[PDB]
């Protein structure tokens, strides 16, 4: 059926049939990693509002 | 209920009911021309003596 949007997660990308993501039953994959610093800095000032940068 | 003539049946009574004012609801989903799905309000003759002419 037309007019659907699908979100599939996993932890281990390379156990996913390539068949089962291509381009157009998986439009889009994108890699959530660990921290980087600008992550971390953000994630800091939202936690403690107010302080210093 | 056997046969598809019940369900092509079915269909006719549904379509022609005249001004039948003992139906019952169906919802079901129509995909519009624009692209886009709305729901869809389509009325069945209850079950009851119903009369044509």
């Amino acid at each position: 059926t037309e007019a659907r949007i699908v979100f599939m997660t996993t932890n281990y990308i390379d156990r996913l049939d390539p068949a089962l993501i291509r381009p157009g039953r998986v439009d889009l994959k994108e890699y959530v990693g660990y921290c980087s610093h600008w992550q971390l800095t953000q994630m800091f000032q939202r936690f403690y509002p107010g302080q210093a940068p | 209920a056997r046969d598809r003539s019940y369900a092509w049946l079915l269909s006719w009574l549904t379509r022609h009911s005249t001004r039948t004012q003992h139906l019952s609801v169906e919802t079901s989903y129509l995909q519009h021309e624009s692209g886009r799905i709305s729901t869809k309000f389509e009325f069945i003759p209850s079950p009851g003596n119903h009369f044509i002419w």
